[PDB]
């Protein structure tokens, strides 16, 4: 990313981020997903 | 973490595999401090 | 659109249960609950610790299928839904409290209550007709003879999903159709910690 | 319009029970205890199950005669043991003298006695369908029981004649709640829903769908 | 919708170039132009005869595909786009001025500039996602250090179309998807005949 | 009366810890806490689950003894109280986080910090003089260099109770004097579940 390349010029960054997803499949395809986020202290979930 | 919920459902004569692209960016309140020399070059 | 059971609002977060696969041969499911949320979440710990509770619910059934699939489902909310044990007597505890993963009907025709399914439209209900619409939504107020009751012992109502018209598709289509359920407690109360 | 109504659909007197004191034969007891049960007959069980919740007052009438239909003057006691009170052991038991059990003294030569029983349940309304365990016990709510009627002929020892009683109950001031389908399958056991393994069809068969 | 590069309007007819076939295996294209129109049309004769010019452009990429095709394209306009020659040194003149028929990337990943394609979103860009939309439009103002410059020698910017997510289809569908380009010069000027 | 540490109120239920027996020979105790409540209560579960917290405290020391007992205690609240390891080097984890049952001083004279006890009156403090009064109360605002910090890793302050003047009684009196502690969190906050 561009945000991650300029953070290598500085020592310390602080703030909030953003992430976006685009589904590239067909127009006829249907489904569902689950997108989860975990705080810095916790270990990642082992089940949905 | 991204989890399959339910399943990927398709009609006849439609390709069964698809892709997702992820786009990261900073927010409006992001800030940068001190200075350093990149180790990328 | 929204269905408001018995014209009452349940006046005084979203829990997504795991997905069911509806195959051409499946006979349907029932979740029978205050119960589905007893073992999961922060609502599930309140239900253990407090000695009395009063809560209404809002529940959302959604079905992902293409335009080449066809079928229909009846979605009903039945208060005081009691299971019967077919002779060659008592229903097992797995059947009377199926849990968060639900139970699958042995007899879809009598709803295992001995009552006919033709007349199950007298309860609050919706249709999912895969050509017309993919979703059904029902808001259920708190119905009981008493103002408060126990979460572990007593089940206020069931939720029942019967595939009235079987699922058909041409070769090459996805064999099973995912059916998912979402429950948001409305206006819950507790006492007697 | 008013002829089909929940008030008018549960109305007229009907036969709830048939009991006999039968002290003449090898059974010398001379008393009987009859638990109050509105569902004793399957056709009145099916009508009450059109509703999940009901609240009503009761009207009990006792039509009594001997076996040959003759009604000679002889004195009977109809007691009422409300829910939570102990039931008589015998004809001479001290539990016939309890002041809190209302009783009626009426001869067989009189018109049939009748009394009214108020709504007895701790819950707001009787619930004929209960889901969950109260404490085999699945679906069994103790709140419904209305009590007993203990009946005896008032005598010192062993009159040699049997008395046949017929009880007529009338639902009053009835209120009903959430509607429910009418049972298709035949009943088997008294208390539970359980139905036979052979599923009988609601609509009767015809040769073909054309006609 | 329209994308306005760098928020500037190019203040101071439509040329339809030949169609490209985008097959599942194709690596993308770049037109790099003032140049595409030098050899075609009435704009192409002005560019030969006059000694200085200043012009902005408006360019329109369109993609004809069905609902059973899937894929995605990134469409970017990159100023001063310079081609590099991969070692085992200079790029050939066919690569540095591809003409009206464009050139096909050797390395789509570095864009043959040595810079990464992940960060190519910093330039004015659009997405063509075959389910969402079939078209992309970009208006490019005149960017240069000088008010005027030469049409034959200097190329103000490139136009780059990379198939980020490959094209897939089931058997029986048309193998290639036509990709066509339309350029309308805006606010062009000339001097020094 | 109440002692307000550093003149600040901790602006932005009662927990009774087990009783200590103060015998004539005992050397004193320290509870060193955000920590005492980490493993007990509903405050203890918040401290596990959330990633940041800010809280002030109010703590109450009380001593039950007759009119024939005599002695004195110094009750102090010392921020950033750090334990030292006396040579013939590091303090063990039992000493640096004593828990809800506290720890007993090895050296009461230097407070195991190397600093003298004579000057410990510079911190917020009270006296319990068994003739004058049986109780001491201290309200401690949140002191840190940062607005929030971690409950498990960092300990904001200690609470230290030293029997400066030993306990004496005539024969027949109760040998030990119960010393009990009560902590009420004031104005606690949490984030990062």
């Amino acid at each position: 990313t561009m945000v991650g390349q300029i953070c290598r010029y500085y020592t310390q960054w602080s703030g909030s981020l953003k992430v976006t997803f685009m589904f590239t499949g067909s127009f006829m395809a249907t489904g569902k997903m689950l997108i989860a986020y975990t705080p810095p202290g916790s270990a990642q979930p082992a089940t949905r | 973490t991204i989890w399959y919920q339910t399943n990927f459902v398709v009609p006849p004569d439609t390709p069964t595999e698809a892709n997702i692209i992820a786009l990261g960016a900073a927010q409006k309140n992001f800030t940068l401090k001190l200075c350093k020399d990149t180790d990328e070059i | 659109n929204i269905v408001l059971s018995y014209g009452e609002w349940p006046e005084y977060r979203f829990y997504t249960l795991s997905t069911k696969s509806w195959k051409t041969e499946s006979t349907g499911w029932y979740w029978k609950f205050p119960d589905v949320l007893n073992d999961t979440g922060v609502f599930g710990q309140n239900a253990q610790f407090h000695y009395l509770y009063r809560s209404g619910f809002c529940m959302h059934v959604q079905c992902n299928a293409s335009k080449f699939h066809q079928g229909a489902l009846l979605v009903a909310a039945i208060p005081e839904f009691v299971i019967a044990a077919s002779s060659p007597l008592y229903p097992d505890f797995a059947h009377t409290n199926p849990g968060k993963d639900g139970q699958e009907f042995r007899d879809p025709y009598v709803l295992d209550a001995g009552i006919p399914l033709s007349q199950a439209l007298v309860f609050p209900h919706q249709w999912i007709n895969l050509r017309t619409n993919n979703c059904a939504t029902i808001i259920m107020p708190y119905v009981n003879a008493l103002p408060f009751d126990s979460a572990l012992n007593h089940s206020n109502f069931g939720l029942v999903v019967i595939p009235i018209s079987p699922l058909k598709y041409c070769n090459g289509a996805t064999t099973e159709v995912p059916v998912t359920l979402t429950i948001a407690p409305l206006n819950s109360e507790f006492s007697g910690l | 319009v008013n002829e089909a109504s929940v008030e008018h659909f549960y109305s007229r007197a009907g036969l709830v029970g048939v009991v006999e004191v039968k002290d003449s034969g090898t059974s010398l007891d001379g008393y009987t205890v009859w638990p109050i049960d509105v569902m004793g007959f399957v056709q009145q069980r099916r009508k009450l199950e059109l509703s999940t919740y009901m609240r009503f007052d009761a009207e009990f009438t006792f039509v009594s005669n001997l076996s040959n239909s003759t009604t000679p003057g002889m004195l009977l006691q109809y007691m009422y043991v409300p829910p939570g009170a102990p039931k008589p052991d015998g004809r001479k038991s001290y539990q016939w003298q309890t002041a809190t059990n209302p009783s009626v003294f009426a001869k067989l030569s009189d018109p049939p006695p009748q009394v009214s029983v108020p709504f007895m349940s701790p819950a707001t309304a009787y619930q004929w369908f209960y889901d969950g365990y109260p404490t085999l016990q699945y679906g069994q709510c103790p709140n419904n029981m209305m009590g007993h009627f203990a009946i005896r002929t008032v005598s010192e020892s062993t009159t040699g004649k049997n008395v046949h009683v017929r009880v007529y109950m009338r639902i009053k001031h009835v209120r009903a709640w959430v509607p429910r389908p009418l049972r298709s399958q035949a009943y088997m056991v008294k208390n539970y829903p359980t139905y036979s393994q052979t599923i009988t069809n609601t609509a009767t068969d015809r040769a073909s769908i054309t006609t």
